[PDB]
């Protein structure tokens, strides 16, 4: 158990609060809502990718490189 | 990088850097609140958090 | 000397100088010593220009200080800046070594004669002597006897400019000069109103005008420090030690080094071109230089560049040694710097 | 300072001028030591730019920041904004190099000799002085003079302007103006009516007339500080402490700098485009700055460019000071940033 | 704090443990205020740095500069922009109403009392308790924000009417035009009852200037008469005492009337999201107020946008803080 200098600094980090948990739900129900927006967000890229929607002057191919 | 929506074209390197960048900051938040919030003993005891395996299943998962 | 509290403190060898700081005798012998390496310094460095002199190459582009110095002031000096005879300065030289083998055999008579004070030497006239670090009558009536020196050489060369003549670059030959005398033209120099600026003064009457004027002065302040005891509000202000003196000395030696330097760079006449080389101008990068304004390319540095530069750093380092001297005799000890990165104030009298 | 409850205070060094903060000779002191700074950097870098210039390259394209004012006030610019001469610079930049050795030699003396506080002076010329944090009559008469010097400098300006002449970019050369003075113009100006927007003035003659309208006020209002007791209201409605002092003065330095920020960045009679250059455009994106209206290249960027843009941070961060010292005394703690997380 | 519901006191709801401290929740508006009127200076001046001449509005991305334009901020005759520099003082001007509404929340949030009922005793602020039951405290400030409201619509009225106009879709240029006030035909349009026939889109069928001025006076003059009924009574009545509601409170229809601070903010929130579907409607259809040569012609996903806001508040927000503040009626 050598009592070093770094582990003297990063040792709060490593195990501080270990083995601590909130009781209850805590923030879960927040978490809850975030999972739903990215899986609208990574669905509608699939969708632009797989041509299923279409977004207004956004023509999803090699055409689009036009600009460089 | 614009984030108007022809940014979400795959074949437009503009959105790249517009991800990197707003993708980034939502890892930096995303960062902040994990190094200071607790997790919830539902959560934790369910996913079984004091367990290292947990983080294997997961990862493994995500790659 | 300071001695923050504790007296008696030890000092290594390094600092040794400040050992004999309460020994009258040592002290004087310690100072006609330095002006003896001063003289000495004028008339060996006289003859080992002299030693090297080209007639050829013109004056400023040779390393020199003295023979221009002596070239400026007649002393065989031809029409158009040309050294005719170079005997004058050979006999210059050599009454400064003269004078500098009197002034070393003074130093060791007094460093060996008797007490290390001068108040107990029974010479009884020689008590007349003996100095206090903290009565401003006696320093008053020294203060007194040297600015009557002063006064005296002013005169002196006032004497000699009227007489032998001296140098005019705007004539262009050795010529006397009417000593000028008009307190309203040297106030319109102390003011600097436009046309009179006192850096670029014009005619060397001017001049000889002025230094009438600075004789009579330093010779009324000599009488008048002689004779009269300092006023108390000056004891107010005044610290009355010898770091103390040390350092108001160190300030105005420090005001006249930078005013000298500035000078040597700027004025045409009292420095003149044929001898010191053309004028210099002031740079300020990191720190301020003063460009020779002419290709040094197979030319080096003029004798004014030289000057200009060593009396520069000459004034700026008299100045942080005069803040150096001023913050300990105030009572300031630097130790305290220790403390710095520390939660302990940097900070005493 | 604010020192929450808590005595004897333990400051680091990286924190380390709070520690003179109740003391009043040494608060003298320091404040000495930084104008003196602020006179060093004019003379020396006066010095600095002379030592750099041409009299050939454009004014404005050569880095420059005290050549082009000095010449805005005449000293050495004949017509058509071009550098003839360069001593009256160098006279200048001497002087205030001579003002800030004697400046700083009154704090050095602050810190070593003079008395570390005003009140416990012997001198009792010197207790007159002594001030405290919290009393606001003295603080007035403080003010007040203060005042007066402002006023007196901006009476003097205008009367050099008057008598011997400044730039004046319309007539092309350095004129003498005359005041164009009428308090409902000034008024129109203040109002921003259609033909007056204040950071437009387009006749030098308004602009010396509203520095002799405001010397007037500067003046009035040294006098009256100087002979009126704050009112009691004034108790009520603002905090007693220096770091109060310091954030008013701090929210004062922040309004001020703006106003010159801007003033340099869309004015041109002021400042004529032969010293400065061309007028600039306000840009923002994420942080607003001021962007040159001709081209950047081969021209670094122009003098204008560089007052006006470093005068905005200036400002910025004199503000957020501001809400900084504003907060602390307040009572605000700022550990309470690094604690609330930990209990979460 | 005033609620018991099961998660009062967690970090990420720490804003109902403002719900009687008074002056918190005031700086808290404040502050909120003072971003509300950050956005639209900074995005405006962001705007004309790199607004271009030539090109037109709805062509160049301007979310915030076709407003301006559409009151005649710094444009001429054939509605093309001509000078920017208006544009730049209107996002001026909002930074120090900014400025002026953060100084006020660090103020309350910071230096202030947090709860007024802790004011000195008629100290000039005792005379601004308030309380979430009693309503005689709440009226006035109904009635004041009120006046306010209508000033401001009184003000772009008069502005319109008299001082340099709008610009006119169908004169093409900026002008002074004539009200109509004809109240029968103002108040038509709510049910969709326009000159030119029913139509499906209220209030948004208008096809000239001067039905909208007309109906600003209109608006302006009633929201005035309101804030003194409000200002001057404050006394409750048989309308809102004595209404039915449908609430699990007790199972079915009960006149109780009930007020709690979850329901004046419910309603609040319904009302928002009932503006922005208002709003969504009128920019789909009504291009008087929203003239093509700015906004452009196709203009559904702005309308959409407004939508999905107006949803979000009328029925998320409101449903969700009208069941606490119900459930909440169990003490
Ligand atoms: C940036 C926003 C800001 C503004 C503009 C501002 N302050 Mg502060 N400010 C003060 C004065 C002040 C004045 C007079 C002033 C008006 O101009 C301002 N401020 C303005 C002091 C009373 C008070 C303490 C000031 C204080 O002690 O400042 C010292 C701070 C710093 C960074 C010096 C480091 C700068 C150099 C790069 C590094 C030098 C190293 C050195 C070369 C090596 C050794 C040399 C040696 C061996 C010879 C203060 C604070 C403080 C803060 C903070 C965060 C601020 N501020 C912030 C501001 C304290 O912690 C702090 C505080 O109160 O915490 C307790
Ligand atoms: C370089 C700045 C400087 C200047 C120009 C300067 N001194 Mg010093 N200086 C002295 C004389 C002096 C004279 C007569 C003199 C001008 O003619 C000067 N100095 C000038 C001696 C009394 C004294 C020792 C001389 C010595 O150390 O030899 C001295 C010091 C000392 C120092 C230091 C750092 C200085 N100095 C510095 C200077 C001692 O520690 C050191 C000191 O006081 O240690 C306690
Ligand atoms: C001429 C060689 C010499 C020089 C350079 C010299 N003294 Mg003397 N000199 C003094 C001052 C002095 C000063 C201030 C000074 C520099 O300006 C000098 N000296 C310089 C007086 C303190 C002291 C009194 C004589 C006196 O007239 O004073 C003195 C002496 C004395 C002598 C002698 C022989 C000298 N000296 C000699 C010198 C005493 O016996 C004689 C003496 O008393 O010996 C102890
Ligand atoms: C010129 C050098 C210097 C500067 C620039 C300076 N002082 Mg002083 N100065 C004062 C104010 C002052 C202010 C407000 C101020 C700002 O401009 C300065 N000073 C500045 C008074 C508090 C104080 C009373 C004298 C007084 O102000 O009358 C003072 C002194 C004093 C001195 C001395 C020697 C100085 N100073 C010197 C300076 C006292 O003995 C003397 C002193 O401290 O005796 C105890
Ligand atoms: C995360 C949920 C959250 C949001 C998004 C939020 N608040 Mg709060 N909120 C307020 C305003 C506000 C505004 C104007 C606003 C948006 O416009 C918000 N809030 C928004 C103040 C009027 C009021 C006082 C705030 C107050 O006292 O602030 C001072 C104290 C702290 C620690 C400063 C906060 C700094 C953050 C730690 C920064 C960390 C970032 C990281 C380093 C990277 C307030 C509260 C408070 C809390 C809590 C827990 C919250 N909140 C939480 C939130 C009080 O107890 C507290 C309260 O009232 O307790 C009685
Ligand atoms: C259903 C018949 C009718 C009644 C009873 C009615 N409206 Mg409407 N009505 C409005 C107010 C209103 C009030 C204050 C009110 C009184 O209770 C009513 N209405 C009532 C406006 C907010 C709104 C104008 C937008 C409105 C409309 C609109 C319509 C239509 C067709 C109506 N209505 C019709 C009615 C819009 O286009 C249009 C619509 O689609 O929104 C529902
Ligand atoms: C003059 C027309 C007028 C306008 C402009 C107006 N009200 Mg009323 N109005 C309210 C809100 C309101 C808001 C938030 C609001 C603007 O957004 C308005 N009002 C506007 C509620 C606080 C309150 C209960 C409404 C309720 O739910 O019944 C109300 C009423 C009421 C009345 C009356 C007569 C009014 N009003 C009148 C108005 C109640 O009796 C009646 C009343 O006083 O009951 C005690
Ligand atoms: C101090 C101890 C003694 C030093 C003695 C040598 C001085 C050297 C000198 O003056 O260099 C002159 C040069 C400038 O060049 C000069 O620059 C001049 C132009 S200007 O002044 O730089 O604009 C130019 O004319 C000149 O020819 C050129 O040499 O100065 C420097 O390079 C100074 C660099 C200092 C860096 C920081 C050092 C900190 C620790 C000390
Ligand atoms: C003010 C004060 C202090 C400061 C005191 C100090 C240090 C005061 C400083 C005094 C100075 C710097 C005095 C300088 C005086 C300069 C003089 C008298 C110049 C004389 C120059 C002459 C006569 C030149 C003459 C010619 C010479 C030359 C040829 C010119 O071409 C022309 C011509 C003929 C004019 C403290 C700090 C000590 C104590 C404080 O409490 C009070
Ligand atoms: C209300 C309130 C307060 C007040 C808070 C604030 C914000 C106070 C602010 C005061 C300000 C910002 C005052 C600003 C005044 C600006 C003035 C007076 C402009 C003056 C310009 C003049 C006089 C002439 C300028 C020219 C002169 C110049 C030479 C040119 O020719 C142009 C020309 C003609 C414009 C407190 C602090 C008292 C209490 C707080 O809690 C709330
Ligand atoms: C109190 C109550 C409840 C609530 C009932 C509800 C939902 C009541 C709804 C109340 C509303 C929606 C009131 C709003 C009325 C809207 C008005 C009066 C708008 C007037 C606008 C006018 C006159 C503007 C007109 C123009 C002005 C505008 C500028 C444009 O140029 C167009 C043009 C010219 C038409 C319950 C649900 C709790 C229980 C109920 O039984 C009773």
């Amino acid at each position: 158990p050598k009592q070093t200098w770094w582990g003297d600094v990063l040792k709060g980090n490593n195990n501080s609060e270990a083995g601590k948990f909130v009781p209850g739900w805590g923030t879960t129900p927040v978490m809850a809502g975030f999972v739903v927006m990215i899986t609208l967000l990574l669905l509608i890229m699939l969708q632009v990718y797989n041509h299923t929607i279409v977004l207004d002057g956004v023509d999803a191919g090699w055409t689009s490189l036009g600009g460089f | 990088p614009d984030w108007r929506p022809f940014a979400f074209d795959p074949y437009n390197p503009t959105g790249l850097v517009t991800h990197h960048i707003s993708a980034g900051i939502a890892l930096i938040i995303g960062g902040i609140f994990h190094t200071v919030s607790r997790p919830s003993e539902r959560l934790y005891n369910a996913l079984s958090m004091g367990n290292v395996e947990t983080v294997l299943s997961s990862s493994v998962a995500f790659v | 000397m300071q001695t923050y509290g504790n007296q008696n403190v030890e000092y290594g060898w390094w600092s040794g100088n400040s050992r004999f700081t309460d020994f009258s005798a040592q002290f004087l012998a310690a100072h006609i010593g330095q002006i003896a390496s001063m003289t000495f310094f004028a008339g060996s460095i006289t003859l080992f220009e002299l030693s090297r002199y080209n007639p050829d190459i013109p004056l400023y582009a040779q390393g020199f200080v003295c023979l221009p110095q002596l070239s400026r002031v007649g002393f065989g000096v031809g029409a158009g800046g040309a050294v005719v005879d170079t005997y004058p300065f050979f006999a210059v030289g050599m009454i400064h070594l003269f004078a500098a083998a009197v002034f070393g055999s003074g130093a060791i008579f007094h460093i060996l004669t008797g007490p290390k004070v001068l108040a107990d030497s029974d010479s009884a006239a020689s008590q007349r002597f003996h100095f206090e670090w903290d009565d401003f009558e006696t320093q008053g009536r020294i203060l007194g006897h040297h600015l009557l020196f002063l006064g005296s050489g002013a005169l002196l060369f006032v004497v000699w400019a009227a007489t032998h003549g001296i140098y005019d670059p705007n004539v262009g030959e050795v010529r006397a000069v009417s000593p000028g005398f008009d307190i309203v033209r040297i106030f319109k120099y102390g003011w600097a109103t436009p046309g009179f600026n006192p850096f670029f003064v014009d005619n060397l009457e001017d001049v000889m005008g002025g230094h009438l004027f600075i004789a009579l002065i330093d010779i009324a302040g000599g009488i008048y420090h002689i004779l009269v005891k300092p006023w108390p509000y000056t004891e107010r202000i005044f610290t009355k030690s010898g770091e103390a003196l040390l350092g108001y000395a160190l300030g105005g030696l420090g005001l006249m080094g930078l005013v000298a330097a500035y000078f040597c760079s700027v004025n045409d006449v009292v420095f003149p071109v044929e001898f010191f080389g053309p004028v210099l101008q002031p740079n300020l990068g990191f720190l301020p230089n003063f460009a020779d304004t002419l290709d040094v390319s197979a030319s080096g540095h003029t004798s004014r560049f030289w000057i200009a530069n060593f009396h520069y750093f000459w004034g700026f380092y008299c100045i942080q040694g005069h803040l150096f001297h001023a913050l300990r005799a105030s009572g300031f000890d630097f130790r305290v710097l220790t403390k710095f990165f520390t939660t302990e104030t940097v900070e005493l009298g | 300072m604010q020192t929450y409850g808590q005595t004897d205070v333990e400051y680091g060094w990286w924190s380390g001028n709070s520690r003179f903060s109740d003391y009043s000779g040494q608060f003298l002191a320091a404040h000495n030591g930084q104008i003196a700074s602020m006179c060093f950097w004019a003379g020396s870098f006066t010095l600095f730019e002379v030592s750099r210039f041409n009299p050939d390259l454009p004014v404005y394209q050569q880095n420059l920041v005290c050549i082009p004012q000095l010449a805005r006030a005449g000293w050495g610019v004949a017509a058509g904004g071009a550098v003839v001469d360069t001593y009256p610079y160098f006279a200048i930049a001497m002087i205030h190099l001579v003002a800030a050795a004697i400046l700083g030699a009154g704090a050095l003396y602050g810190v070593t000799k003079g008395p570390k506080v005003l009140a416990d002076s012997e001198f009792s010329g010197a207790q007159r002085f002594h001030f405290e944090w919290d009393d606001f009559e003295t603080q007035g008469r403080i003010l007040g003079h203060h005042l007066l010097f402002l006023g007196a400098a901006c009476l003097l300006f205008a009367t050099w302007a008057c008598t011997h002449g400044v730039y004046d970019p319309v007539a092309g050369e350095v004129r003498a103006i005359s005041p164009s003075l009428n308090l409902v113009r000034f008024f129109k100006y203040g109002w921003a009516t259609p033909g007056f927007n204040p950071y437009f003035v387009n006749n030098l003659e308004d602009v010396i007339g509203g520095h002799f309208f405001v010397s007037s006020l500067y003046i009035a209002g040294g006098i009256w500080h100087i002979l009126v007791k704050p009112w009691p209201y004034t108790d009520k409605i603002f905090v007693k402490s220096g770091e109060a002092l310091l954030a008013y003065a701090l929210a004062g330095l922040a309004f001020a700098g703006f106003n010159a920020a801007y003033f340099c960045s869309v004015n041109d009679v002021v400042f004529p485009v032969e010293l400065f250059g061309p007028v600039l455009e306000a840009k923002l994106n994420v942080t607003p700055y001021f962007a040159e209206t001709l081209d950047a290249s081969d021209g670094g960027h122009t003098t204008r460019f560089w007052i006006s843009n470093f005068h905005y941070y200036w400002a910025f961060y004199c503000l957020q000071g501001h809400l900084f010292h504003a907060l602390r005394s307040y009572g605000f703690d700022f550990r309470r940033i690094p604690r609330a997380l930990a209990s979460l | 704090t005033s609620v018991l519901s099961n998660f009062e006191n967690e970090w990420w709801a720490g804003n109902v443990r403002m719900t009687d401290l008074s002056g918190m929740l005031l700086g808290a508006h404040l502050c909120h205020a003072a971003l509300m009127s950050v956005v639209p200076g900074a995005f405006i001046v962001q705007e004309v740095a790199r607004y271009q001449p030539g090109v037109s509005l709805p062509d160049q991305g301007m979310i915030f500069m076709p407003h301006l334009a559409a009151l005649g901020v710094g444009v001429g005759a054939g509605g093309e922009i001509v000078d920017t520099y208006p544009f730049f003082v209107i996002g001026v001007l909002h930074f120090f109403i900014a400025a002026v509404c953060c100084a006020a929340g660090l103020f309350h949030t910071f230096r202030g009392e947090t709860d007024l009922n802790d004011a000195p005793d008629d100290s000039y602020a005792a005379a601004f308790r308030y309380e979430w039951d009693d309503f005689e405290s709440l009226s006035t400030i109904v009635g004041h924000h009120l006046v306010f409201i209508s000033v401001a619509c009184l003000i772009f009225a008069v502005n319109a009417t008299y001082g340099t106009g709008m610009y006119d879709i169908n004169t093409d240029t900026v002008h002074q035009i004539s009200p109509n006030l004809n109240p029968i035909t103002l108040i038509g349009y709510l049910f969709g009852f326009t000159p030119d026939g029913w139509s499906g889109a209220g209030m948004a069928a208008v096809n000239n200037m001067e039905d909208v001025i007309g109906g600003h006076f209109l608006i302006g003059v009633i929201d005035l008469l309101g804030a003194a009924f409000h200002i001057l009574y404050r006394k409750p009545t048989p309308l809102f005492t004595k209404h039915p509601v449908f609430s699990p409170a007790n199972g079915g229809w009960s006149n109780v009337g009930m007020l709690n601070s979850e329901l004046i903010l419910s309603w609040s929130v319904a009302s928002v999201g009932f503006m922005g579907i208002s709003s969504s409607l009128f920019i789909r259809y009504c291009d008087v107020a929203y003239p093509p040569v700015f906004h452009g012609v196709d203009r559904t996903g702005a309308a959409t946008l407004q939508l999905i806001l107006g949803l979000v508040w009328m029925l998320g927000g409101g449903l969700w803080h009208g069941l606490r503040g119900e459930r909440l009626y169990a003490a």
